[PDB]
């Protein structure tokens, strides 16, 4: 996934 | 600086990565993330809930350290229903832009943390009599942080971090005209  | 919302926020994060400890990140995911699927698109929640997932502990800290920072700050002198707005706003649309960038898998409080920030300064700079304002050694980081993301110094979710800014910024600019 991706952090934001 | 401890507003109803800037807490409500904070326990509303650390019920949802507990859940997702216990539970497991995909499991939380599924049911959180923005719907991956248009036949999901009246899960309307999901285009907030994405903001309450972490994947680290390290992350929720660091986010709601900012978002108590930041969002106590709008709250004590702007009011709760401020804090609200720029909250749900962004959310929405930094998860608009975070989605067309890279899909649907993503999630964290820094979306809203980046439009805290475009709000804050540029409200504090337009508008010095709201008595809010955001130091340079704190937008050095900003900076620092955005771009950081770009060169992949690290996963980062990089339309989300750009969508808050500018969404911050706007509202913030908007908001020193009526001011």
């Amino acid at each position: 996934v991706r952090m934001a | 600086r401890a507003g109803p919302v800037t807490w409500v926020m904070m326990i509303a994060c650390v019920v949802v990565f507990i859940a997702m400890q216990i539970l497991g990140d995909q499991e939380v995911m599924l049911w959180l993330a923005w719907p991956f699927d248009p036949t999901l698109k009246f899960e309307f929640w999901r285009y907030f809930t994405h903001a309450l997932m972490h994947f680290s502990l390290m992350h929720i800290l660091f986010n709601l350290l900012w978002w108590w920072y930041l969002g106590g700050a709008v709250e004590k002198r702007l009011g709760s229903g401020k804090l609200i707005v720029i909250t749900l706003i962004s959310a929405l649309l930094s998860g608009y832009v975070q989605q067309k960038f890279s899909g649907p898998w993503f999630g964290g409080l820094s979306g809203v943390v980046f439009a805290l920030m475009g709000y804050v300064w540029l409200r504090g700079e337009r508008d010095p009599q709201s008595g809010i304002y955001l130091q340079r050694g704190l937008i050095i980081f900003a900076l620092i942080w955005i771009v950081a993301g770009w060169f992949d110094l690290m996963s980062m979710a990089n339309g989300a971090h750009i969508a808050g800014l500018a969404v911050g910024l706007a509202m913030a600019f908007v908001d020193s005209l009526n001011a």
